[PDB]
RNA sequence: UGCUGUUGCUGUUAAAGGGUUCGUAGUUGAACUGUGGGCUGUGCAGUUCCUGGUCCCGUCCAUGUCGGAUUUGGUGACCCAGGCCCUUGCAGCCCGUGAACAUUCAAAGAAACAAGAAACACGGGAGUGGUUCCUGGGCGUCCGUGUUUUACUGUGACUAAAGAAGCGUGACUAAAGCAGUCAUUUGACUUGAAUUAGAAAGCAUGGGAUAACAAAGGAGCAGCCUCUAGGCUACCGUUUCGGCUUUUGUUGGUUUUAAAGGUCUAUUGGAGAUUAUGGAGCACGGCCUCUAGGAAUGAAGGAGGGUAGUUCGGGGGAGAACGUACUGGGGCGUCAGAGGUGAAAUUCUUAGACCGCACCAAGACGAACUACAGCGAAGGCAUUCUUCAAGGAUACCUUCCUCAAUCAAGAACCAAAGUGUGGAGAUCGAAGAUGAUUAGAGACCAUUGUAGUCCACACUGCAAACGAUGACACCCAUGAAUUGGGGAUCUCUAUUCGCACGGGAAUAUCCUCAGCACACGCGAAAGCUUUGAGGUUACAGUCUCAGGGGGGAGUA
């Protein structure tokens, strides 16, 4: 029933990212709006760092060790791929 | 550690051929995977390729029709003088009628027959009967 | 050649090597030869550079090379 | 498994010459200890003394006596036991008797039922052993 | 597999297929080239640089967006370290186990692990060396 | 005799993977610079127009829900079809292309230009070219001034005969030989005596796929071209006087003018692979500023490095304690046995053993939890708390850009026993002693007991160091599980617990990476199987180690 060379959604939804036919990245950019300020600071999905607000410095993120948890209701607006 | 990037690919046709599967995906497409498999394609043993782009090294989906019984390369890759055709023709092929024998030449990646008829010599690569 | 070892006074030492074919095994092998080759003060070569080398009569015991250019 | 490659036969030669002296059949070809061993010396025939007449008690199951004697070499001084290969044949042959002795046919080693002799006995002061025993010659008496 | 031990395990990041910067990034590159350096002369690596950029401020790649990696970035102004990193941190590792080694002197898993980490800084230094970017000179001690 | 194995062997158990890891000589080493086009005629495969043989729509019924029919049905759907050079691909043929893109158009790309070109352009020689060649341009020759090889392959040179392969030939045949055959005579055949192979290396010249050498390491750099005008200016050479381009009739001496080159200024036309009317500093603007800088293949389900969960674990070192037990010792009680065995006895006991409480001292040890679990390169690793360097796995659109795989020699580590010097000395215990057993029996059994077992610092390196299975890489189907990490549920979303090491912990469903494990095919068989002994006579991914009937002998 397959095709190897057009696979399934539901065949490479469950694939590790380098398994892919493709090799793509699992992460993404979130929009974050700072909770003490309003003011709106990129951050990366698996953030590695301490990720701080520009106006205020309220560490916006928490490192953890997969992916990166956003601060206390921050908003989080998903940003394209493009 | 891949070592020749033939070797892998010729395999795993092989390989999946004798299992009678109706596609292989190759790992490490390359320069001389297509020109070998575009002599498969000649001669009927393949139907299809997509090489897929990865930016790297891209990924070959060859569609089987079933009519392969071996893929080999030759390792060390021995010259072969036209005169030499004779003996590839003997020891790596069943029967002087229906195999192929495939060399690098000055003209490119060619059969044993395409080359007695151009008078190169070359490279061995690998055969499929 | 490549020049080998300079140390010798206005003479040098060239490396040829070669690739020799066992017919048995039908491989090939390493192999080098070295020779006692004289440069003339014209030439400065430096380990490593290749040299164009001519033929001469014998001049020291081993010496029946000259150098005539050095490729760098 | 062993090692391919274009620029490998340095490896491919050594290998061999390693390997080929564990060869027997020229680990004997091979070794002077071979040779110094092999009484005659390398020679397919060589010529005796007669020293002395020797029954050996025929080996495992089978009860002889085989007909053997002792000789003295005449190039090396070595001594050997040697085998009289037919009926009888021990009286064509006398003490001190010049004796051309053969190998039994299994190169260095005793051809089966007689322990330890690897040598029989072809000519007898010049006239062949077998032409006396079948009637054909008649010894010369000397 | 495994330089030095065996693991054979694969995590790595995968770089996408689609190398134009995103819609969403207005920032120019004379503007990124400049907060390498900046960041730079605060005495950071560049395995970090990129980090606090993507993090933080957003740009995934460096090369990307400014044309060039983050090293020719900080050679070209001179930044750059006088030792690879690769190699530094392999220095860097070694002369605390050399630190640690030095009161317990029976602690024998770390006296084989530096036998491997110093057969590295030799690799590494031999690859550097051949390329040209250490000084031929250049030994362990 | 595929029993030496390049073709072409074997290594779990038959002989044979080093005990593990690092590692030099050596061998092997990832992808990329690259489907050239168009026109004609002709062979192949995939939108005009014509079909009405379908399903869809609809109608009639209505049939509670498994009838149906209905014509036009309906540019709907569909179809079987056409010498449509309208299609695209593709075979074969002709033939054109400065032929990507740009750029030129003069008599047929001339010239400039783009591309290529040292087999070249740039100047020059009459002692060049059979007496200076051809029709202002062009070849030939020589000289002056301004970048590629090699393996491999094709062809070709260059190479003694005998020998081998081979053509011709009735020496009567044959092994040979190079001879002979024919007319018809007073020679004829232009008489025959061909031809091929003959490692490697060396020679010349085509080809440029696969490869190798060398160089690079990317700011470790890097030339814009062009018309004209002017100005200045020797040119080389140096140790002291040296060198110098033709013409002026010639040679020697002097000197000027001039080009040339250089250098300074002047602007003529055009480029530019990285925006100067731009960035930088003091929405437009000046002012003042400071002025090269962005032109680089990619980032390997190859390697190294980074950061993160204060992630994971009998991984490793150190320091404090902790836990019952064996033994010993007093205290505190009791009185006659205790121990040990198949049965005894050696041994301990009224001088109080055995036994029972609570302790104290010393040395070892970490039960149950403990598994077809985890960690470590192997050897090995099990209480807790602190502490010191590390290690893997995972996460990531970080960094780097071939740094790699395997390995003679060489280095480090290696259980138990051993050995050296100090410590320790509880338990167990080679040697030893004693009692049994026995035909005999230091043996096996029992009471003992030294070295030892434990620790620090040194040696030794001798295991059934085993998975009797070398290392790295690829392909490979199934079912339920398991240990790390991560992701989703916040078509699977759900359970139980409730400031404080906690926006937490565990679980459920599903996925995923990484670890230890419980269909093909192969195999002498036992058996092996995404943890191979599979993908091997259809024999070729790379490196390395060991084996060649049994002994002798791992001996001399």
């Amino acid at each position: 029933d397959a095709d190897l060379s057009y696979p399934t959604v539901r065949t490479e939804r469950m694939k590790h990212k380098r398994r892919r036919l493709v090799q793509g990245p699992n992460s993404y950019f979130m929009d974050v709006s700072c909770p003490r300020c309003r003011q709106v600071t990129v951050v990366y999905s698996h953030a590695t760092t301490a990720v701080e607000c520009k106006g205020c410095s309220k560490k916006l993120c928490r490192p953890t060790g997969g992916k990166a948890l956003l601060v206390e209701g921050c908003g989080y607006r998903r940003k394209p791929d493009h | 550690t891949m070592m020749s990037v033939l070797a892998n690919a010729l395999r795993t046709i092989a390989s999946a051929e004798r299992r009678g599967k109706r596609q292989v995906l190759i790992r490490p497409s390359s320069k001389v995977v297509v020109k070998f498999l575009q002599v498969m394609q000649k001669h009927g043993y393949i139907g299809e390729f997509e090489i897929i782009d990865d930016h790297r090294a891209g990924k070959i989906v060859v569609n089987l029709n079933g009519r392969l019984n071996k893929c080999g390369a030759i390792c060390p890759r021995f010259d072969c003088a036209t005169t030499d055709y004779e003996k590839w023709m003997k020891n790596i092929l069943p029967s002087r009628q229906f195999g192929f024998v495939v060399l690098t030449t000055s003209l490119g990646i060619m059969d044993h027959e395409e080359a007695r008829s151009r008078n190169t010599g070359g490279k061995v690569l690998g055969f499929f009967y | 050649g490549i020049v080998h070892s300079t140390k010798m006074h206005r003479t040098i030492i060239i490396r040829r090597n070669y690739l020799h074919f066992i017919k048995k095994y039908q491989r090939y092998q390493k192999r080098h030869k070295s020779l006692a080759v004289h440069c003339s003060p014209a030439f400065d070569p430096k380990q490593g550079d290749e040299v164009v080398v001519g033929q001469c009569r014998p001049l020291s015991k081993t010496i029946r090379y000259n150098v005539l250019e050095v490729v760098s | 498994t062993k090692t391919n490659g274009q620029n490998a036969a340095r490896k491919l030669v050594r290998l061999r010459r390693r390997n080929r002296w564990a060869d027997k059949g020229w680990k004997r070809a091979h070794t002077f200890a071979a040779k110094k061993a092999n009484p005659f010396g390398g020679s397919s025939h060589a010529k005796g003394i007669v020293l002395e007449k020797i029954g050996v008690g025929a080996k495992q199951p089978n009860s002889a006596i085989r007909k053997c004697v002792r000789v003295q070499l005449i190039k090396n001084d070595k001594k050997i036991i040697a085998f009289v290969p037919n009926d009888g044949c021990l009286h064509f042959i006398e003490e001190n008797d010049e004796v051309l002795v053969s190998g039994f046919g299994r190169s260095g080693h005793a051809v089966g039922d007689i322990p330890g002799v690897r040598f029989k006995i072809v000519k007898v002061s010049s006239v062949g052993l077998y032409a006396l025993y079948r009637q054909k010659k008649e010894k010369p008496r000397n | 597999v495994r330089m030095h031990g065996n693991g054979r395990g694969k995590a790595s990041s995968a770089l996408p297929y689609r190398r134009t910067p995103p819609a969403w990034l207005k920032i120019a590159s004379r503007n990124v080239v400049k907060m390498v350096c900046k960041s730079s002369r605060k005495g950071m690596m560049p395995s970090q640089i990129g980090m606090e950029l993507r993090d933080s401020m957003g740009i995934a790649q460096v090369k990307n967006v400014t044309g060039r990696k983050i090293l020719r970035i900080l050679k070209h102004n001179g930044l750059a370290p006088e030792i690879p990193e690769d190699l530094y941190f392999l220095v860097k590792r070694a002369t605390q186990m050399r630190k640690h080694l030095e009161r317990h002197t029976t602690d024998r898993d770390t006296k084989y692990r530096l036998i491997l980490v110093e057969s590295r800084i030799h690799r590494l230094a031999r690859y550097y060396k051949r390329v040209k970017q250490l000084p031929p000179t250049w030994k362990y001690e």
